[PDB]
C-alpha cells in the first residue's frame, strides 16, 4: 500500500447517441500490482471487458487500459469502479460525455 | 536419488591404478565433487569443477567431468593403503550459497598389500590362550565360526623398515581349543608353519 | 527517431506458495511481446516480432529466459530467509538496450524492490543503489558469487540485445514509420465559477506519440494551458485533451492548434465556438 | 582453528533429552547438519546461513538447532526416540573461486529403552611367541578389549610413555560376542609389531589402552556392580630376557 490509483474514463470517438462506439477506463500510477476493475452499465458490471497487459512507467508505478465496446443512449449513465488496497471503499468515477 | 554411483565396491591391489563413476540428472547443474569419507570420519573434499573445467588434480587424484553427457569420473594413480574409504560423489545446482546440493550414495574402495615375501604361520600366544595367523599375501580369506571368536584379516605396515604384513587373531574361553586346530573353518594355504 | 528495447518483468510474492512471474517487451512505443505465469513459452505480437534470428536462435533464447523464470522465483524464495524480509513482496526488473547510428550502443538492467531502486548491471558486475537499505549489500555479494550467470547477463546485454535490435528495426520497418491523422473537436466541461467558462480541446487517434497542443489567441501562446496526460486507444493510438480556464466571453473567439507529424505540415486550428 | 563436535559417542535413554555441540573457529557464515544412518547417503536436517538464520532441510526431523555466535550450532532432541540412533556430522563453508566445505568428525548416537546393560572393557595383553622370534627376526603383540557394551570405544597402543602409530592394526568393527542378541556384548582386537632387539630388551615397555564412552553422573544407576562409566581401562606388559 504505496501508491493510490488515478482513474480517467473516455472515450474512443466523439459521442453521438445510437451510434458504435468505444468506452475508455485508464488506472494509473498504482502500487502494488494487485487491483480489480470493473466497468458499470447504469449500475450493474458489464461481462464483455477486455483489458491490456499490466505494465509500469519509468518510475516504477503500474498503469492498465480497460475497454469494452458499446452504443450510448441519453437514458444510460456509465462509470469505472475501481478495488485496491489503498482505498477502504471502491472508487467509482462517472463518464463525462 | 538423481546422482549415482558406480561401481557399488571394488578391491585393488596396491600400487595399482583404479576409475571411478558418477552420473547425474540434476538441473541446473553448476558444479560437482569428490568426496574422501574415511571409515568412522568426516568427508574431505578433494576436488570441486565446473563445464568452465575439465579437468583437476590434488596429489594422486584427478577428476575429469564430461558436462554434455552428465558424467564424471575419478582416477586414483599408484594407490595406498590409506585410499581406502567410501567416495561420495556430490553435485550442485548453482554457483552460489543459494543452492542444494545433491549426495550420490558412494563408492566402496578397499586396498589390499601387495605382500613379495610370504611366510604364512599361526603361533600361539600367552597372558599370565591366544592364536595368531600372519604373514600371508591376500589371496587368502579369513572367515568366522560358537564360543570360539575369531577377527577379519587387518594389514599392519612397520614404516621403518617398509614391510607389510596381515593378520588375524582367535581366541577361545573353551578347554581344549588348540592352535593347530583354531583356523579350519577358513582356507589357509597348505604351507603354513605350526611351531609348537 | 530513438527506439530503445524494453523488457519489463512483475513478479509477485503474496506467501511462500503463491507467487507469479509476467513479463513484456516494448520497442519504443509499441508492444512486442509478452509472457505470463501459466505459458511455458513467449507471445509474439507482431508479425515481425522474431526480428531478424532464426528459428532455432529465437529457440535457445526462449530457453535461457525459460531457465532465469523458474530458478529466479527459487532465489527470491531463499533471500528471504538469509535477509529477513516478511511477505509480500513485489519485484520489478527492467532491462534492455539502445542502438544508436554509426554502429554503436548502450543498456540497462535495473531492479526494484516493493517500488523502490535497490540494484543494477554495471561492466562485469552487480552494484547497489545509492542510499539502498543495509540487507542491499549482502544480497550483492551473493549475487556476485554467481560468475556463470555475470557472464550471460552481460554477453546478452552486450551482444545479443544490440543484434536483436538492429533485426527487429529492419524487420518491422514499415510499422515504425506509419503515420495517422488525428481528428479534433471542441467542447464546455464543468463551470469552475461563477461566472467563467471551462474550454476544452479534444484531440483523438493519433500516431506516433509525439504531439503538440495548445490554446491560442491567433499567434499569441495563452499559457495557462492544462495539457491531460497522453492517453491509450485499444488500437494503438493516442488521444488528448488541453483544457483553458476562461472569463465569457474573452474569448470568445479562440484557437486550438495541433501540431502532429501527419499533417506534414497543414495543421488543424478549430475556432470557439462550432459544436 | 578446524570444527570440532562432541561428544564422540554417546548412549542414552529414551525419552531424556540430548545436545550435539558443534563448534567452528573458522570464519565460515554457513553450516549444515547431516544425518548419516549406515551403508546410507548423507541426509541434510538443518542449515543455518549466519547468525539468527536456522532453517530446515526434509520435512520430517524433531530436532532443533539455533545460532546466536557464528562459532556455535548445537543440535538438540527434546525427548529421545529409538528412531534417532544414526551418525551426526557439522560441516561448513567459505568462499575466498568455488564454495568449499569442511565436516566434523561426527557423533554417533545410541538410544535406548534403558540402560541397565551397559558394560565397560576388560582389557589383556598377550606376550609374542618365541617361535615368532626364532623365525622371523620379529615379535608381534596382541591387545583383546571384551566384554562391553555399547560398541563405543577408542584402542591405542604406548611404547615407553609415547603414543605410537607404526606397526599397528585394529579392528575396524567389534564383533559380537554373542551374535543373533539385542543386547549383546562385543570385543575387539588389535597388533602391535616390533623389532627381536626391541621386545627382547627388558627396559623396554608396553602398553594397550582403551577409552570406553559410558555413562554420565546423571544417568541413575541402582545395581550392586560399579557405575559403567566413561573411563579408560589398561593393561601393560615388559621386555622379556629369555
Ligand atoms: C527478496 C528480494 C531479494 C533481492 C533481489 C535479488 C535480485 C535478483 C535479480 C537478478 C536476477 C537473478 C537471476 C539469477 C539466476 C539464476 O537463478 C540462474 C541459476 O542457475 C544457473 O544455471 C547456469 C547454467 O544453466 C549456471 O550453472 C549458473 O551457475 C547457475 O546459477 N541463472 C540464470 O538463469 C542465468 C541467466 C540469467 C539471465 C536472465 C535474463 C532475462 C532477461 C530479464 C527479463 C526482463
Amino acid at each position: 500500500i504505496q501508491r493510490t490509483p488515478k482513474i480517467q474514463v473516455y472515450s474512443r470517438h466523439p459521442a453521438e447517441n445510437g451510434k458504435s462506439n468505444f468506452l475508455n477506463c485508464y488506472v494509473s500510477g498504482f502500487h502494488p500490482s494487485d487491483i480489480e476493475v470493473d466497468l458499470l452499465k447504469n449500475g450493474e458490471r458489464i461481462e464483455k471487458v477486455e483489458h491490456s497487459d499490466l505494465s509500469f512507467s519509468k518510475d516504477w508505478s503500474f498503469y492498465l487500459l480497460y475497454y469494452t465496446e458499446f452504443t450510448p443512449t441519453e437514458k444510460d449513465e456509465y462509470a469505472c469502479r475501481v478495488n485496491h488496497v489503498t482505498l477502504s471503499q471502491p472508487k467509482i468515477v462517472k463518464w463525462d460525455r | 536419488n538423481q546422482v549415482e554411483q558406480s561401481p557399488q565396491s571394488l578391491i585393488i591391489l596396491e600400487g595399482k591404478n583404479c576409475t571411478l563413476q558418477c552420473n547425474y540428472t540434476v538441473s541446473p547443474f553448476s558444479n560437482l565433487r569428490w568426496y574422501k569419507q574415511d571409515t568412522g570420519r568426516g568427508p574431505v573434499s578433494l576436488t570441486i569443477m565446473t563445464f568452465s573445467e575439465n579437468t583437476k588434480s590434488n596429489g594422486r587424484y584427478t577428476a575429469t567431468l564430461d558436462a554434455d553427457t552428465k558424467q564424471s569420473s575419478l582416477h586414483i594413480t599408484a594407490s595406498q593403503l590409506s585410499d581406502s574409504a567410501s567416495y561420495i560423489c556430490v553435485v550442485s545446482d548453482r554457483g552460489s550459497t543459494l543452492g542444494r546440493l545433491y549426495f550420490g550414495r558412494g563408492t566402496q574402495l578397499t586396498v589390499w598389500p601387495d605382500i613379495q615375501n610370504p611366510d604364512p604361520a599361526v603361533y600361539q600366544l600367552r597372558d599370565s590362550s591366544v592364536c595368531l595367523f600372519t604373514d600371508f599375501d591376500s589371496q587368502t580369506n579369513v572367515s568366522q565360526s560358537s564360543d570360539v571368536y575369531i577377527t577379519d584379516k587387518c594389514v599392519l605396515d612397520m614404516r621403518s623398515m617398509d614391510f607389510k604384513s596381515n593378520s588375524a587373531v582367535a581366541w577361545s574361553n573353551k578347554s581344549d581349543f588348540a592352535c593347530a586346530n583354531a583356523f579350519n573353518n577358513s582356507i589357509i594355504p597348505e604351507d603354513t608353519f605350526f611351531p609348537s | 527517431r530513438l527506439f530503445p528495447l524494453r523488457c519489463l518483468q512483475i513478479s509477485s510474492f503474496a506467501n511462500s506458495s503463491w507467487t507469479r512471474t509476467d513479463g513484456l517487451a516494448w520497442l519504443g512505443e509499441l508492444q512486442t511481446h509478452s509472457w505470463s505465469n501459466d505459458s511455458d513459452t513467449v507471445r509474439s505480437l507482431k508479425p515481425w516480432s522474431q526480428g531478424t534470428f532464426s528459428d532455432q536462435q529465437w529457440e535457445t533464447l526462449q530457453h535461457i529466459f525459460r531457465v532465469y523464470r523458474s530458478s529466479f522465483t527459487r532465489d527470491v524464495k531463499e533471500f528471504a530467509k538469509m535477509l529477513r524480509l516478511s511477505y509480500p513482496l513485489e519485484l520489478q526488473v527492467s532491462a534492455g538496450c539502445e542502438v544508436h547510428p554509426g554502429n554503436a550502443s548502450n543498456n540497462f538492467f535495473h531492479v526494484a524492490f516493493q517500488g523502490k531502486d535497490i540494484l543494477s548491471f554495471q561492466g562485469t558486475s552487480w552494484e547497489p543503489t545509492q542510499e539502498a537499505p543495509l540487507w542491499v549489500n549482502l544480497a550483492i555479494q551473493v549475487l556476485n558469487q554467481d560468475k556463470w550467470t555475470r557472464e550471460t547477463v552481460q554477453w546478452l546485454l552486450n551482444g545479443t540485445c544490440p543484434q536483436f535490435v538492429s533485426g527487429l528495426l529492419e524487420s518491422g520497418k514499415s510499422e515504425l514509420k506509419k503515420q495517422v491523422k488525428p481528428k479534433a473537436w471542441l467542447s464546455r466541461g464543468p463551470s469552475p465559477g461563477p461566472g467563467r467558462l471551462l474550454l476544452v480541446c479534444h484531440v483523438s487517434g493519433f500516431y506516433p506519440k509525439p504531439v503538440w497542443v495548445k490554446w491560442m489567441r491567433g499567434e499569441q501562446e495563452q499559457q495557462g494551458t492544462q495539457p491531460g496526460d497522453i492517453l491509450p486507444n485499444a488500437d494503438e493510438t493516442w488521444y488528448l485533451r488541453a483544457t483553458l480556464d476562461v472569463v465569457a466571453g474573452e474569448a470568445a473567439g479562440l484557437s486550438c492548434r495541433v501540431k502532429h507529424s501527419s499533417l506534414e505540415g497543414q495543421d488543424i486550428v478549430l475556432y470557439w465556438h462550432h459544436h | 582453528a578446524d570444527i570440532y563436535q562432541t561428544p564422540r559417542y554417546l548412549v542414552i535413554g529414551t525419552g531424556k533429552k540430548i545436545t550435539l555441540e558443534c563448534s567452528q573457529t573458522m570464519g565460515h557464515d554457513k553450516m549444515y547438519w547431516y544425518q548419516q544412518d549406515p551403508g546410507m547417503e548423507l541426509h541434510l536436517i538443518h542449515y543455518s546461513y549466519g547468525v539468527n538464520s536456522t532453517e530446515k532441510g526434509d520435512l520430517s526431523s524433531e530436532s532443533t538447532v539455533s545460532r546466536i555466535r557464528t562459532e556455535h550450532f548445537p543440535l538438540t532432541l527434546e525427548s529421545a526416540r529409538p528412531s534417532h540412533t544414526s551418525q551426526y556430522l557439522c560441516a561448513s563453508s567459505e568462499f575466498g573461486t568455488q564454495e568449499t566445505q569442511y565436516f566434523g568428525p561426527g557423533t554417533r548416537l545410541l538410544v535406548l529403552e534403558d540402560l541397565k546393560n551397559v558394560f565397560p572393557p576388560e582389557v589383556a595383553v598377550f606376550e609374542p611367541s618365541e617361535a615368532e622370534i626364532s623365525h622371523t627376526q620379529k615379535a608381534t603383540l596382541v591387545c583383546l578389549a571384551t566384554g562391553f557394551y555399547p560398541d563405543h570405544v577408542e584402542l591405542s597402543w604406548w611404547v615407553n610413555g609415547k603414543e605410537v602409530h607404526s606397526g599397528v592394526c585394529t579392528d575396524p568393527q567389534p564383533l559380537k560376542e554373542q551374535p543373533a542378541l539385542n543386547d549383546s556384548r562385543y570385543a575387539l582386537s588389535s597388533r602391535l609389531r616390533v623389532s627381536a632387539t626391541f621386545w627382547q630388551n627388558p627396559r623396554n615397555h608396553f602398553r594397550c589402552q582403551v577409552q570406553f564412552y559410558g555413562l554420565s553422573e546423571n544417568d541413575e544407576w541402582t545395581q550392586d556392580r560399579a557405575k559403567p562409566v566413561t573411563q579408560i581401562v589398561s593393561a601393560e606388559a615388559w621386555g622379556r630376557a629369555d
